[PDB]
DNA sequence: CACTAGTGCCTAAAAAAAATTTATAGTGCAAAAAAACCAA
DNA sequence: TTGGTTTTTTTGCACTATATTTGTGGGGAAGGCACTAGTG
């Protein structure tokens, strides 16, 4: 769903078709270049996701005092301490589920005790 | 310490020679490096111009042809105050830098930003290995115009006006196959051709 | 209240009064205390002229 | 409040605009040539007196506060300032080349003046001394003597300005999201300036148009940035969106950006009329100049205004766009207007700045005439000033006696409640009269807005102190410790900021900086800075010692990736103990021991450290109420600071000193608070100032 | 008289644009200075990628005499130095366009942004940390 | 003979920096734009 | 076939009205010149 932009301007390619050759090809519509379509997906719309959740996963979120601490381990390093905090996505229908970064192994788990 | 380097005292520039002359920093927003004396196709004319319908301006190959082809009062005011220097930058500034080419090829406009000005200072190394102190006064940022060859605006103005809902997705290829407004190097071809 | 840890929702993080009047409260129960009864105030302060307005 | 306003803010606001000249050069070319007849006038350095008042038909006592109480005198002082030909001569050709006192420190008025403020009598006076004067050594506080009667001003609270909020509008309307600047300038022309953007559409009309001065129309923001100097649409994206590898804000910039499709040269873009007049000067269809000269000089009246950082307004204006979309994306949720804050409390200080600066222009502009009106001899500079001091003296008296708020304006804008009366029954109600605040919200009143307490106002103001009825919620009472922001230069601080390693926003790419972190001052942005974690610990050393005054507060907003500096004039904080994460003996512990606290009783029985002394070297920490937000507090200095009566993490970072202290005045009387119904508690603490007793001793 | 093209010829010549510090950016910004004098010294490694400043001792030892310079870009595209002064006394184009001429040259090429910070280590360093404190 | 106050008589201080936020209802003008008929 | 036509529907905008009682108390209320009278 990325978009492309024009060589010699950046600016956005439009999608428009081959009428005889019958492939995809994006023209910079402000300058005569041309370029071929990668993929057959053209535009993406994702009514509804569960994505952005991992949004601001800084390197120095373990720095931060007011985020509380639990014992839970990290599957890689196992290390008791860890970070611990809920769903990015504010919205009305969001779910309880909370996510584990551990500053040890620096990765991070979904709490899904699943 | 042991001689790993090369010492040599930088010497300012002289004074008396610094008077008279104005020195500034030359800026390029451009993804690819360009190197304006192999690029631009000399000679090169650096002007403070009128920027206003840069592309019915003629290029200076085309200057050149056409040359060679001829050939009461209220009686009480009161004004407000404004800091000499300000008007003084506000004079030089009523128009803009404009560098051009010969071949009309490529066309920069310059831009005043004082971000920096002042506290950057010129260091360049001396022939014998001095570094030339200069004082910044002002710095200018060059940017391109005309390489797409742009639509005018009056008839943007109708464009922007509703009568259609979204505006032709190929009114600029439909331009260009009419070729309208063709850019400064193309007049100048067309011109050099004729 | 920002003597807390963050995202907790156990009733004292989030305001629920555990002491009773003869013990005494604690700070935060006497912050929600007051909240609740600045809640009561206000509307009655209100509610007031306004069924007035519409008895007349 | 008024001793600020007094050392400084005075001489300032002559200064600034201490200019007017008539230079008479010939008025029309020559006339051969003629003399360039200037006519300087210029003002120096101000004076102040102390209160020195005579009388009718006599000499000048030295004023004392009784006696202006019993004569109903007001307990003024007057002031004169200084008071400031050589030419350049043009006939035309060449040009641009063709460029008074009669007195010293003329009088010029007297205002009233602060009890034990600076310039008062009484704050020197020794006990014995104090009795000499016969007044009640307990009076402390600063109220004002009007024509003999005690006189004290209101704090009013007011939404601060030059900061970033959005709005959720109603459904129906044809905008959804909204995002709102204010502007000022401290306090020139009142610079308001306005600056909204709306997104429009539900209908799925996805497009976003702004709102300036002087254009009548919503615009495009596209033709905005083209206009500003940013053709290639591209750089405009990366203007906006920042994580490249995001895609669902280019996709509703997708109409954003086709709109725009049509102009492509920026001046073409600034030839957009947007006219709201004034009458057509010089133009084709409209000035490219003239367009230039509003984004300059008028537009954004904060991060700049003179003639040349288009860069910076495009990279401000993204940022408030960019806040904008999210809101609309709900990955960040509705702005909270309530939040305490985001507010500011006007005082005695900015409040006597307004009304000087505005009987300051009246006097400039009275200036200006009678010396246009001597075209023949003399210029006076000494009679028409008499008159002049009687209007800036009468209009100060006005104000502070009528509480109305502005000169003789049929009482436009005049909000009354600035100059109540000092209640004068109980010491206890004086005490509780002092630190007192005031909002205006409507006659009748709302019922879901700030009436109601707030998490914020956690020991600031006092969650009972109120009274009830039609006012219940908006009169509030500050808390015992709390102090208010005098405001600083904050040019000191850019400067050493840009030293230790800015980036400037000239030479800004978010490619190259996909994680490093926007800094703030005061609401303005200015450079972008890769490690965060070092400059904050450097800061927060440097305040610790004693460097920059302790009222700048900073918050690392690491969630967000931004840092704040705040130094402005009217925030709200409060005291705390500083605790060191790291000990030796072990676990945590704050900074402060035991022979800090036995050096200051014995300081104190002496009858040399002060609270000052114990602010030096690092033991106590001044906090607004913005950086609550990232900081943990610990209630006890040993609530779980180690490893019936009643009932009772590890990374704390302050304690409270005593919670006993979040009341007010009137609160603390109450025995056990804790142990009865709060509306009981606001019951006595409104009717105890209803009560008899004692209020001074004269 | 002067031909109104600008010279390309001295743009062959590499500069180092330096950020100054306040403090020394006061002094060798002044109009006062600037009589030729030599002021400081650089050091260069062989192996490169450190360089440091030595300054000399004209700065009256109220400054540090050595500082270090960090290449906040080593590689430098695009920018340049160029150096102006007064001259001698669908087809439809404008004929008249105001052109306003002066006496340009370009005189450099920047290849290296740099930025001068002191030495803390230096002895007379760290006493502008405190004078900077103070302002 | 001249300067200033004391009292009586009588129209203007005309300057714009701004528009300043404070709601929520309804409901009758009023005009703005879409939608059907048909006629050129 | 489509634009001139009348009809309708909508959108805006401009209106008013905002519980009952009691008591102080604190403010000023035309200012701005004009014409003469007393005093130096
Ligand atoms: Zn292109
Ligand atoms: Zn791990």
């Amino acid at each position: 769903t990325t978009f492309r932009f024009c060589r010699d301007c950046n600016n956005m390619l439009y999608p428009r078709e081959d009428k005889e050759n019958n492939r995809l090809l994006f023209e910079c519509r402000t300058c005569s270049y041309v370029e071929e379509a990668g993929s057959p997906l053209v535009y993406r719309h994702e009514l509804i996701t569960n994505i952005g959740e991992t949004a601001g996963v800084v390197q120095d979120i373990g720095s931060d005092p007011t985020l509380p601490r639990s014992d839970r381990e990290c599957p890689k390093c196992h290390s008791r301490e860890n970070v611990f905090f809920q769903s990015q996505q504010r919205r009305k229908d969001t779910s309880m589920v909370l996510f584990f970064v551990c500053l040890s192994c620096s990765h991070i788990f979904t709490s899904d005790q699943k | 310490d042991p001689n790993e380097y090369n010492e040599f005292p930088l010497r300012a520039i002289p004074k008396e020679d610094l008077e008279n002359m104005r020195t500034h920093l030359l800026k390029f927003q451009s993804k690819k490096k360009i190197n304006p004396v192999t690029d631009f196709h000399l000679p090169v004319r650096l002007h403070r111009k009128d920027t206003r319908n840069l592309q019915f301006q003629l290029t200076r190959a085309e200057i050149v042809q056409r040359q060679k082809e001829i050939s009461l009062r209220r009686k009480t005011r009161q004004l407000k105050v404004l800091d000499e220097n300000a008007k003084k930058l506000r004079f030089e500034e009523f128009y803009p830098w404009v560098m051009e080419d010969f071949d009309g090829y490529n066309t920069w406009v310059g831009s005043y930003e004082a971000g920096n000005s002042d506290s950057y200072v010129l260091l360049s190394v001396e022939d014998d290995g001095s570094f030339t102190m200069i004082p910044a006064d002002k710095v200018y940022k060059f940017t391109a115009r005309n390489k797409y060859a742009t639509l005018t605006i009056d008839e943007a103005e109708k464009r922007m006006d509703k009568k259609s809902g979204e505006v032709p997705r190929w009114l600029m290829k439909h331009l260009d196959n009419i070729g309208t407004t063709t850019t400064r190097y193309d007049r100048t071809r067309r011109k050099l051709k004729a | 209240l920002p003597h807390f840890s963050k995202d907790d929702y156990s009733p004292e993080s989030k305001g629920f009064v555990e002491n009773s009047y003869l013990r005494g409260l604690t700070p935060q129960e006497f912050f929600f205390h007051a909240m609740g009864g600045r809640e009561g105030l206000i509307d009655t302060a209100v509610k007031t002229a306004e069924t007035g307005y519409i008895q007349r | 409040s008024f001793n600020q306003f007094v050392d400084y803010t005075l001489q300032d606001i002559i200064c600034e605009d201490s200019t007017l000249i008539l230079e008479q050069l010939a008025q029309h070319t020559t006339e051969s040539d003629n003399i360039s007849r200037k006519y300087e006038i210029s003002f120096g350095k101000i004076y102040v007196t102390k209160p020195m008042v005579n009388e009718s038909d006599g000499v000048t006592h030295a004023l004392y506060p009784q006696e202006a109480r019993l004569r109903n005198l007001t307990y003024s002082s007057g002031l004169f300032v200084d008071v400031k030909t050589y030419e350049a001569i043009d006939v035309p050709g060449r040009e641009l080349k063709y460029e008074d006192s009669e007195s010293g420190k003329v009088f010029i008025g007297r205002l009233p003046i602060m009890l034990r403020s600076k310039n008062c009598y009484l704050s020197e006076a020794t006990e014995s001394d104090l009795y000499k004067l016969k007044e009640c050594p307990f009076d402390m506080g600063g109220y004002f003597i009007i024509n003999g009667s005690e006189k004290v001003l209101i704090a009013q609270e007011r939404s601060a300005g030059n900061i970033v909020q959005v709005f959720k509008k109603a459904a129906p309307s044809p905008i959804s999201h909204v995002a709102e600047i204010r502007s000022a300038l401290e306090k020139g022309s009142r610079f308001i300036s306005t600056l909204q953007v709306k997104l429009y559409g539900r209908s799925s009309a996805r497009t976003i148009k702004a709102t300036l001065p002087y254009i009548k129309q919503d615009i495009p923001i596209v033709i905005i940035f083209r206009a500003l100097g940013i053709i290639p649409d591209g750089e405009i994206l990366e203007h906006i969106c920042y994580d490249v590898n995001d895609w669902q804000m280019l996709e509703m910039l997708k109409p954003c950006v086709e709109d725009g499709f049509v102009i492509q040269d920026r001046e073409t873009a600034l030839d957009f009329i947007g006219r709201r007049g004034t009458a057509l000067g010089i133009k084709k269809e409209k000035r490219i100049q003239y367009a230039k000269d509003i984004l300059q000089k008028e537009f954004l009246p904060h991060i700049t205004q003179l003639e040349g950082f288009e860069s910076r307004k495009a990279f401000f204006l993204g940022y408030m766009i960019n806040r904008l979309l999210l809101c609309a994306l709900d990955r960040k949720d509705q702005d909270d207007r309530d939040h305490f804050g985001k507010k500011r409390l006007d005082l005695a200080g900015p409040l006597l700045a307004q009304l000087f600066k505005t009987l300051f222009k009246k006097l400039t502009k009275d200036i200006f005439r009678y010396m246009q009106r001597t075209v023949e001899e003399a210029h006076d500079f000494n009679m028409k000033l008499a008159i002049n001091a009687k209007t800036i003296t009468s209009g100060l008296k006005y104000a502070l006696a009528t509480g109305n708020w502005g000169e003789q304006k049929k009482a436009m804008s005049s909000r009354a409640g600035v100059s109540q009366v000092l209640n004068r029954y109980t010491y206890s109600s004086t005490l509780s009269h002092l630190r007192r605040t005031n909002t205006p919200i409507g006659r009748d009143g709302k019922l879901a807005k700030p009436r109601q307490l707030h998490n914020t106002h956690w020991g600031l103001v006092c969650p009972a102190e109120t009274p009830e009825g039609q006012a219940c919620g908006l009169v509030k009472n500050l808390s015992l410790m709390s102090c208010i922001s005098v405001g600083t230069d904050p040019m000191p601080i850019i400067t050493f900021l840009s030293e230790w390693g800015m980036e400037p926003l000239e030479d800004y790419v978010p490619h190259q900086s996909p994680d490093a972190t926007r800094v703030f001052v005061n609401g303005v942005w200015h450079g972008v800075h890769r490690n965060p974690a070092r400059l904050m610990e450097t800061l927060r050393t440097l305040r610790r010692k004693g460097d920059i005054n302790p009222e700048v507060s900073m918050i690392r907003d690491i969630r967000e990736k931004e840092l704040k500096i705040f130094t402005d004039a009217g925030r709200v904080y409060r005291p705390l103990f500083i605790v060191e994460d790291d000990e030796s003996l072990g676990h945590k512990e704050l900074k402060v021991r035991k022979g800090h606290i036995a050096k200051l009783m014995a300081t104190e029985y002496q009858d040399e450290y002060t609270w000052s002394s114990l602010l030096n070297e690092g033991l106590v920490e001044y906090i607004d109420a913005e950086e609550e937000e990232s900081i943990l507090i610990a209630m006890q200095p040993e609530d779980l600071e180690p490893a019936a009566k009643r009932i009772r993490a590890t990374t704390f970072t302050h304690c409270e000193i005593h919670p006993s202290m979040i009341l007010g005045v009137a609160a603390s009387i109450i025995p056990f608070p804790d142990h009865n119904q709060s509306p009981r508690n606001t019951y006595q603490s409104a009717m105890g100032k209803q009560a008899m007793g004692v209020f001074l001793t004269n | 008289e002067e031909s109104l093209d600008l010279d390309l010829e001295r743009s062959n010549r590499q500069v180092w644009l330096v950020r100054l510090p306040m403090f020394l950016a006061e002094k060798w910004r002044d109009r006062n200075n600037l009589h030729g004098q030599e002021l400081g010294k650089i050091r260069i490694n062989k192996d490169g990628s450190k360089i440091t400043l030595l300054l000399n001792e004209n700065d009256n030892d109220s400054i540090p005499h050595e500082y270090d310079l960090e290449l906040t870009k080593k590689v430098v595209e695009n920018e340049y130095v160029f150096t102006e002064q007064n001259l001698k006394k669908r087809d439809r184009y404008i004929p008249y366009v105001k052109t306003i001429p002066k006496k340009t040259a370009i005189v450099g090429t920047v290849c290296h942004e740099c930025q001068v910070m002191p030495s803390m280590n230096d002895p007379n360093y760290h006493k502008i940390v405190e004078q900077r404190r103070n302002i």
